[PDB]
RNA sequence: GUCUGCUUAAUUGCGAUAACGAACGAGACCUUAACCUACUAAAUAGUGGUGCUAGCAUUUGCUGGUUAUCCACUUCUUAGAGGGACUAUCGGUUUCAAGCCGAUGGAAUUUGAGGCAAUAACAGGUCUGUGAUGCCCUUAGACGUUCUGGGCCGCACGCGCGCUACACUGACGGAGCCAGCGAGUCUAACCUUGGCCGAGAGGUCUUGGUAAUCUUGGAAACUCCGUCGUGCUGGGGAUAGAGCAUUGUAAUUAUUGCUCUUCAACGAGGAAUUCCUAGUAAGCGCAAGUCAUCAGCUUGCGUUGAUUACGUCCCUGCC
């Protein structure tokens, strides 16, 4: 379907893959949408990243954290553990990574089960320090969804960290191996086994 | 004759220079195109502007693009802003006016950089502590 | 590295679907020293056909 | 280019000194559980030598065990270039020589008790049991 | 386990020590015309759709 | 006749005598109409001497930053032995130097 | 029509290194084996070998890319920082010998030269000499 | 904030009492005219006095 | 006068007022970072055109090399003059006062940032910077001067400031392969290439450079292409044995480095408790300040670069 013949062949593989076509030309972001009422709204399905890098203004507007593209608040977390510290270009040379590994372990739309690791891994039911006195009771209150979605990646970051740590696994298979069983959530990850544990701390000091 | 028009880039430090002339297809960078993009892995970041458009349109336009300041990933916008800039620099002095907008509403979109550079500064530094907002160890 | 470590490997590593080296350690356990070596040997028509990058992840996989 | 059918003489711990060595371990070190030698003479040791580097240290004919036990001890023959040391110039028997594994640990010893016969300080500041590199060490 | 998504109309008043505690009425979504007040924990506006398995307490206004 | 292709290099603290002088320059030259450039305008060197501000370690840790920073300013000018020196003589100051760095 | 580029900055490294691996001419120096580069690399290069015929290709693409330079310029160039370990972390300047000897042995052929002002300019041959192996490198890529 | 201040309002509120007719709201028209009237220090001032001024002829109407 | 109130980064300003109008501080001002396709010039900055030219194409093209082959340029890069922004323009929001949001244009939270910093002081520190200096003491068996040797580096331990790491989001390796702040030799040894000798650490011949003119355009995080495969490892690099080097009259209480082996804890850090609102937090480097050297500090820069607010008086602290 129509090769521009340009001495610079600017590719005929990343032109029929671009051109027919928006969107990263490996993942079509293309019939992928978000299955709860609550997160639609804050969490961008997508505008764009043809890859995995936006200034990013994300915080002045008290709000647009929001406009932030999900992908790139991931890259955003990981950026740790204090030596990285700084380091997003390894952050997306292992994120770019992990949508391989959920696509091919599953078959999935691997963009999509990066999503339903959102709406499934939000802390609702969620506790506050009430002051209270010298001990008081954590009035249990739901989060706005706001605040939910800060918790739903912050939460995901702490314990596929330790699974490399003195580990043969290289986060790339063991991020996927929190996200596929995160979402099926499971609790061979590490949020569905602090998510549940917070609601299980509130349904009492309730 | 020669029709050339042209321009500049500019995110943070550094620029480019489209020489966006009359010609037989090319894209060079640094005296490297472009299939060579240099840190490659934001290699993407360039690529959307060719296609953000019609690879069509950059036939006729070449662009000799020298790529100077500003740690590699500086200029990536600067050489962005420059092949949009100028197509409207090509679609202001030469192709027509409503060509700039047609474009301008595809390239504000993304609604980013790509065609307004970055703001921001580096905010100056003091006395007394080391990036900007720091204060010295505290005592009693 | 004696012989049924290689034919234990070839018989299991055809449909064997999702491969890297931290699976050969925790499925065929002792090596990874050698391992990214009897996986990439051929590339026959019947091993490995890979959506590898670089060194700096080797992420392989199925002749069909 | 595969896995190598190892048959056993892959032997499956080495001994290179009387002083332990390990046999499925990749050898330059392994020849480093020693003293005296360290990835740098053992890079010539086996440079110098018909070596693999690659190879473990159970894996060892026997013609590069008694050759590899040789270079080692000698020093200046198999081109050991002699600030590539550290029993440099003697100075009691010079000499050009290597101080090795059990010997690295007898004279470390002799070394001490040229300068404790004085009565100097390089060797009474070792004596005092506390450091001799001109330092104030309190912390530690 | 039956979940009750109730929208929020009116933030009203800031609340707790640390300002941990917005107050929150609200309208459940899915039974409109109910409108209960409610807190939550968070950086909230209005329209910010808000979760209870709890359908309830009804709470009262925490130092 | 004999032409000589001269160098105007000048620098000072004020930039209100100085600007004077390549507009006096500059027009005290094309009266003479000279073969010429305009008042090259050379990076702005800008020192700043960090010192602390109290007499005695007491006392905050309390520093000050003053600089002088000039405006380096040069020219051009052909012109005999005659009505190169009539020009160097006049722009004549305050604040400023003059080099005559010739070209023979 | 072909391109030094037109060409990726390790294909060419390669497939120059596996000419000039096989050229015999190239000649090979004395301390061109053992002796560490850089001292502020433990390691000397990894292959021993024909890093000398890989930075043959490096020096050589690395001129032509530019004008001219050396031996105190490839002095800056290969090493990085400084491994000083407690101390935090620090550039060190290789040894300006091997590449003071291929810078006298390229001389040899007509590939590198001498530029005027003076050290390391490739010649005229040289370039020629990498254009025919910029266009036989473009064909492993095409 | 964004808070006025005196010197600026009691400039605009001495001046509105005469100038109500040359008087704007394109403030920028006013800019230039607030200037063949005031006597003033300051760019910055300036376009403070007038900003206020415009807050009064667009809430006057 | 110097204030109920509203106002701000602010005794910063409208307004209320037997209080009228001024001085210092703050702000104004000076430094630097941004912008000027208008000026003024550049074989110590670079363009095309020009040959001379070295390759691929042969299609005129594409890729070069050339401190002069000539010139012509001045976006660039430097840098002088200069200009330029005031929260501007409507819209709101208010005592329709001082002010505060938002969106457009814009290069552009006090434009960012420092530096100067009254009023009164504190018995804070310092005669161990002084040939600034009171008064005591010292004056040749001196507490003054100087050749040596050790000493401030001595450890069961108590307390701060800090470096690398508990990984496959990493460690090892080829192959891509990228800045900015500097500095620098003169009366003599500061920077060193280049081209050799050394596995290396280096050695040296010889070279340039009182420096936009030389080393000096090639720094690391990284993209490359993979080996390692959940094995305290192929994270960890402790402590050790020798040699070989490179300085230094002195290398011992190994100044540093290399060459190879010994392979110490710690498997994410309790009662505590810091610093931080934008190119900001933090990590990867390097040039200077020492200096003969020996940085795990001091300063300064950039190259990648986000979370989180953009508000309160719960606290402390001070007004």
């Amino acid at each position: 379907f129509t090769p521009v013949v340009l001495a610079t062949p600017i590719p005929e593989e990343v032109q029929q893959a671009q051109t027919e076509i928006k969107l990263f030309n490996k993942w079509s972001f293309e019939e992928v949408e978000v299955k709860d009422a609550s997160l639609v709204d804050y969490v961008q399905v997508a505008q764009p990243i043809f890859v995995a890098h936006t200034a990013g203004r994300y915080a002045n507007k008290r709000f647009r954290k929001a406009q932030c593209p999900i992908i790139e608040r991931l890259t955003n977390s990981l950026m740790m553990n204090g030596r990285n510290n700084g380091k997003k270009l390894k952050a997306v040379r292992i994120i770019k990574h992990t949508l391989d590994i959920i696509n091919v372990l599953t078959d999935q739309n691997p963009i999509q089960v990066v999503v339903d690791a959102i709406t499934n891994t939000g802390p609702r039911e969620d506790t506050t320090r009430v002051g209270g006195g010298g001990a008081a009771r954590r009035q249990a209150v739901d989060v706005s969804p706001l605040r939910r979605v800060n918790q739903a990646i912050a939460l995901l970051t702490i314990g596929a960290r330790e699974a490399a740590f003195r580990n043969i696994k290289t986060i790339a298979e063991t991020l996927a191996e929190e996200l596929i069983n995160a979402a099926k959530g499971s609790s061979t990850s590490y949020a569905i086994k602090k998510k549940d544990e917070l609601e299980r701390v509130a349904k009492s000091n309730r | 004759a020669v029709p050339s028009v042209q321009t500049f880039g500019k995110k943070k430090s550094a620029t480019a220079v489209a020489h966006v002339k009359a010609g037989k297809g090319l894209i060079k960078v640094n005296g490297s195109p472009i299939t060579l993009v240099e840190p490659e892995i934001l290699a993407f970041k360039v690529y959307e502007p060719l296609l953000l458009v019609g690879l069509d349109k950059f036939s006729n336009i070449d662009i000799r693009v020298r790529v100077t300041g500003g740690g590699h990933v500086s200029q990536v916008y600067a050489i962005r802003q420059a092949i949009a800039k100028g197509l409207v620099a090509y679609h202001q002095k030469y192709v027509d006016e409503q060509s700039k907008n047609e474009l301008k509403k595809a390239f504000t979109s993304y609604d980013a950089t790509l065609l307004i550079a970055d703001s921001r500064r580096p905010e100056p530094k003091k006395f007394g502590g080391k990036g900007a907002r720091s204060r010295f160890q505290k005592s009693y | 590295l004696d012989q049924e470590k290689y034919d234990r490997i070839l018989k299991e590593v055809p449909t064997y679907r999702y491969v890297s080296v931290s699976v050969l350690v925790d499925r065929l356990k002792i090596g990874g020293s050698l391992a990214r070596i009897a996986l990439r040997h051929l590339e026959k028509e019947g091993i490995i056909k890979p959506v590898s990058k670089h060194s700096k992840q080797a992420i392989y996989t199925r002749a069909t | 280019s595969l896995v190598v059918q190892e048959q056993g003489s892959f032997q499956h711990i080495l001994r290179l000194l009387n002083t332990n060595v390990d046999g499925n371990i990749k050898i330059v070190y392994a020849l480093t559980t020693i003293k005296g030698v360290g990835r740098r003479y053992s890079n010539l040791v086996c440079k110098k030598a018909d070596v693999d580097l690659h190879k473990r240290a159970g894996e060892l004919t026997q013609e590069e065990l008694e050759r590899i036990v040789q270079i080692m001890q000698n020093p200046t023959h198999y081109k050991i270039p002699a600030w590539f040391l550290n029993r440099q110039n003697d100075i009691t028997d010079g000499k050009d020589y290597h101080t090795l594994a059990n010997n690295v640990e007898s004279k470390l010893r002799d070394d001490l008790e040229r300068l404790k016969k004085i009565r100097a300080h390089r060797g009474i500041r070792h004596f005092w049991g506390l450091r001799v590199r001109g330092q104030h060490t309190k912390t530690t | 386990t039956p979940v009750t998504l109730a929208k929020v109309i009116k933030v009203l008043g800031r609340t707790g020590s640390r300002g941990g505690v917005t107050q929150v009425r609200v309208e459940f979504l899915e039974d409109t015309s109910r409108t209960i007040v409610r807190n939550v924990k968070g950086p909230v506006r209005e329209n910010d759709i808000l979760v209870l398995m709890e359908s309830e307490r009804e709470a009262r206004r925490l130092r | 006749q004999q032409i000589i292709k001269i160098r105007i290099t000048l620098t000072s603290t004020k930039v209100k005598q100085l600007e004077n002088v390549s507009s006096n320059i500059v027009k005290n030259a094309e009266q003479h109409n000279l073969v010429k450039k305009g008042p090259v305008r050379l990076p702005t060197k800008v020192l700043k001497i960090s010192t602390r501000k109290t007499p005695n370690g007491e006392g905050s840790k309390t520093w000050e930053t003053y600089e002088m920073r000039i405006h380096k300013r040069y020219i051009d000018l052909e012109a005999p032995v005659q009505i190169v020196k009539r020009i160097t003589q006049i722009t004549i100051e305050p604040g400023v130097d003059v080099e005559v760095v010739v070209a023979s | 029509g072909v391109s030094v580029r037109d060409v990726a900055a390790q294909d060419f490294i390669n497939a120059y290194a596996s000419f000039l691996q096989r050229q015999g001419k190239l000649e090979v120096p004395g301390y061109v084996d053992i002796v560490k580069t850089s001292s502020g690399n433990e390691m000397p290069p990894q292959d021993a070998e024909g890093w000398f015929y890989k930075r043959a290709a490096s020096v050589a693409r690395h001129i032509y890319m530019r004008k001219q330079v050396g031996v105190g310029k490839l002095n800056k160039l290969y090493g990085g920082a400084k491994s000083r370990g407690v101390r935090p972390y620090k550039h060190i300047d290789a040894s300006g010998s091997i590449n003071r000897k291929v810078l006298q042995a390229l001389e040899k052929i007509g590939i590198v030269e001498i530029s005027p002002k003076g050290g390391r300019r490739i010649s005229e041959n040289g370039q020629r000499d990498l254009d025919r192996i910029a266009a036989q490198t473009l064909e492993e890529d095409e | 904030g964004r808070v006025r201040t005196k010197t600026v309002k009691r400039a605009s509120k001495a001046l509105i009492e005469r100038y109500y007719p040359k008087l704007t709201l394109d403030f920028q028209t006013n800019k230039r005219l607030c200037d063949e009237i005031a006597t003033i220090q300051s760019k910055r001032l300036r376009n403070k006095i007038a900003g206020y001024t415009t807050h009064l002829m667009k809430r006057i109407q």
